[PDB]
Order: structure tokens, then C-alpha cells, then sequence
């Protein structure tokens, strides 16, 4: 429901107003969905890329906060939260090949 | 005006990028030409001996 | 299928039946609650063929 | 996807409301006499009910299950 | 229509326009488009950003 | 290691897009900035193998 | 310990050990995602 009219100055060039309770109540909510993908090889050699588990802090016999959302396989497991700088797959490479 | 010695730039202006997801260094053209022209005087003097 | 935030929110816009009057704000932090600052809804629905 | 609970504009219930309305449209009931028999006066809520499309059910085909 | 301000209570001299229109939101959002540089990183060849 | 105390607790952690190594028991910096190729430059330069490289 | 996913469309219950070709028990399917955290998550209703 829009209303044509003048409010509040802070609509000067092609600005709009928007209504907090609309907003609350879920009007023009959006979701983004991205992707993160990688890859695991196995290189000419015979050796491949493996994911280490979890780096579980010896002080405190849980995962380190860089490593909170790995779960056991060390593969993030969806429905967790992820914050910046966080791992979601700990990958390790073969330095040889 | 005729060349006879070549100033080799400092390492500043060449770069040698180590690309550590392979087993090779990205290396400037000009360090490769560098290489040949050495290459190339030593031959001269093995093909003069 | 419904997203996390999406029920989260449909839930949140829900009115309660609960008189405000007898109840106090909750303190900042405390998120746990207390007796008087918070009351609690537990919903569990799983769907089976019949 | 799925009936929002509240009108954007007003904030009346009409999440509620959804269901029966399909059931009033399953029987002879026009669009505007079924929103007047729901109780919906402001035109706000009637554009709502009216406007929104129930892809919830067509997602849910694609549900794992 | 006959609207009255939400701000003063007073009902305003002129009527205003009511109505239900289509809006579509945009892939262009601020949260994406925001972008701030500290000193950050610098490239190897031209030492810029 | 720390200069000054000797601590050698140092931690890589990502600033505001910036790579830097601090101490965590005195956060004195002991190196801070890193030189990577850019992409403009990655597309022009040519991989080198140590196969060609020895002949 | 039973590391365990769930297949494409058949939902099955499939705890695989490691480097398994990936393969739906009672199917065929080669498409299989995880199961889902079993840690609390808290959300906020904004
Ligand atoms: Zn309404
Ligand atoms: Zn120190
Ligand atoms: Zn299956």
C-alpha cells in the first residue's frame, strides 16, 4: 500500500519511506543463498587431498573457535551459524605432488 | 652506443611468484631471456674453443 | 523446508494470550530468563505417513 | 511460499484466515463475497488474502520425504 | 483520500493518493555494495592496493 | 618469537583484509603486510616446471 | 564412531566409513547429502 506524497524531506531524488511495522512484519524480507564449493584429487602420485577432523583444543577437550562448526568428519554440518574467517572444510593438501 | 655489457635489474623489478599450488615458480620473461643470453655466451666460447 | 529465520520470525509474529501486566521486562543479557521476565513454548511435530 | 501471519499494512491476524478461505473458494463462493464472510474490511488484508500464492505445496512435492 | 497526519493529529489540506502497487525488490543491496580499505595487502610488482 | 618478553605465542589472525602476525601476550605486531600476484598479473605470467627449467 | 548422511531421494539412513564409493543401500543413487546438526542453534526472531 503506497501512498503518493511528500514526507519527511527524506524522500528528495527517487527516495522512498519505507513502514517499520511492515518491515517487522516481513514485508520485502529476502534470503541469499551461496555456494562454497571444493575439491578433493588424487593426484598422478598415488595420494589425494584428505580433510582432518576437528582441531580439538588440548586445554579445554573441545574444537578451537576457528574450528567450532566442523563437525566430526571435518565437514561443517548445516544448520549451524558461521562468522567471518571461520573453516568449513579443513583441507589438507600432499605437498609432494 | 654498442653494446657489449648488459645491466641485469635488481630482483625488485623481476619477480619469481612461487606458486605453491603446483611445483613451479611463475618467473618473469625477462629472467628467461636473461638465462638464454648466458646460455648463448657460453656456447659461443665452447664453440670458439 | 521452511527456513530457520523464516519460522523463527513467522513464530515471533504469533500473539500470546499472556496478561503483560504481570510480568516485568527482561534485564539486558540474561538470556536464560527468570520466572517473572520470560515464559516458554516447547513445539514438537513430526509428520508420518498414516 | 507460505501465508504470511500478519497484513503488512494493518497487522491484522490472517494467517489463520487462509485455510477457510480456500475452503470457501472449494465451494461456489466468489473471491469478494468469501472475504466478506472472513471479516475483511480494510482492503489492506483483502489484497493479501487475494495477492498471495501458496507455493508451499508445490516446494513440498520436491521434499525429500 | 481524507488522511489525517500520524505526527500532529491534524487532518491534512490536501488528499492524498492511496493504493496497492507492485514493487520488486533488487539485487543491488547495500549490505553487498558497502566497501571500506584499511591499509590491506599491496601488489608485489607496483607496491599499490 | 616476542622480541621483548621471549613469548613465542604468535598467532596468525585476519584484520579489517589484513595478514599480520601478533603476540598474543604483549599484542606487540613482529610482521605485519604480505606481497601476493594479482590476477591481471597471474593471467599474463607462464608457469614454469622443473623438468623444462634442468632441460 | 558411525559417521552417517542421508541419500538422494530414497532418505535412507547411510553411515559410511571413509573413501566408500558412494552408493544408496536398497538403490543405486551416487548423490548423497548430510544429516543435520544435532547442537543447539539459537535464532532471533527479527
Ligand atoms: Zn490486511
Ligand atoms: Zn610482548
Ligand atoms: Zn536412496
Amino acid at each position: 500500500t503506497v501512498a503518493v506524497m511528500s514526507y519527511s524531506g527524506y524522500d528528495i531524488e527517487d527516495a522512498l519511506v519505507l513502514n517499520k511495522a511492515s518491515l517487522d512484519r516481513g514485508f520485502g524480507r529476502c534470503l541469499v543463498y551461496k555456494n562454497a564449493k571444493c575439491t578433493l584429487k588424487r593426484y598422478t602420485n598415488q595420494t589425494f587431498d584428505k580433510v582432518m577432523g576437528p582441531m580439538l583444543d588440548a586445554a579445554t577437550r573441545k574444537p578451537i573457535w576457528r574450528h567450532e562448526i566442523l563437525d566430526a568428519d571435518g565437514i561443517c554440518s548445516p544448520g549451524e551459524k558461521v562468522e567471518n574467517k571461520q573453516v568449513l572444510v579443513n583441507k589438507s593438501m600432499p605437498t609432494v605432488t | 652506443l654498442i653494446l657489449t655489457r648488459l645491466l641485469v635489474p635488481p630482483l625488485c623489478i623481476r619477480p619469481s611468484v612461487v606458486s605453491d599450488l603446483k611445483s613451479g615458480t611463475n618467473e618473469d620473461d625477462l629472467t628467461m631471456k636473461l638465462t638464454e643470453i648466458i646460455f648463448l655466451n657460453d656456447v659461443i666460447k665452447k664453440h670458439r674453443i | 523446508i521452511v527456513q530457520d529465520e523464516i519460522l523463527a520470525h513467522r513464530l515471533g509474529l504469533i500473539p500470546i494470550h499472556a496478561d503483560p501486566r504481570l510480568f516485568e521486562y527482561r534485564n539486558q543479557g540474561d538470556e536464560e530468563g527468570t520466572e517473572i521476565d520470560t515464559l516458554q513454548f516447547r513445539l514438537q511435530v513430526r509428520c508420518t505417513r498414516n | 511460499m507460505i501465508i504470511p501471519v500478519r497484513c503488512f499494512t494493518c497487522g491484522k491476524i490472517v494467517g489463520n484466515k487462509w485455510e477457510a478461505y480456500l475452503g470457501l473458494l472449494q465451494a461456489e463462493y466468489t473471491e469478494g463475497d468469501a472475504l466478506d464472510a472472513l471479516g475483511l474490511k480494510r482492503y489492506c488484508c483483502r489484497r493479501m488474502l487475494l495477492a498471495h500464492v501458496d507455493l508451499i505445496e508445490k516446494l513440498l512435492n520436491y521434499a525429500p520425504l | 483520500d481524507y488522511v489525517t497526519s500520524g505526527i500532529t493529529g491534524e487532518p491534512l489540506e490536501a488528499y492524498i493518493y492511496f493504493g496497492p502497487v507492485y514493487y520488486q525488490k533488487l539485487k543491488h543491496m547495500v549490505l553487498d555494495k558497502m566497501h571500506a580499505r584499511a591499509r590491506g595487502p599491496r601488489a608485489v610488482l607496483t607496491r599499490q592496493p | 618469537r616476542c622480541p621483548d618478553c621471549g613469548s613465542t605465542e604468535l598467532v596468525e589472525d585476519s584484520h579489517y583484509s589484513q595478514s599480520q602476525l601478533v603476540c598474543s601476550d604483549c599484542g606487540c605486531v613482529v610482521t605485519e603486510g604480505v606481497l601476493t600476484t594479482t590476477f591481471s598479473d597471474e593471467g599474463n605470467l607462464r608457469e614454469v616446471t622443473y623438468s623444462r627449467s634442468t632441460g | 564412531q558411525p559417521m552417517i548422511y542421508i541419500c538422494g531421494e530414497c532418505h535412507t539412513e547411510n553411515e559410511i566409513k571413509s573413501r566408500d564409493p558412494i552408493r544408496c543401500r536398497e538403490c543405486g543413487y551416487r548423490i548423497m547429502y548430510k544429516k543435520r546438526t544435532k547442537r543447539l542453534v539459537v535464532f532471533d526472531a527479527r
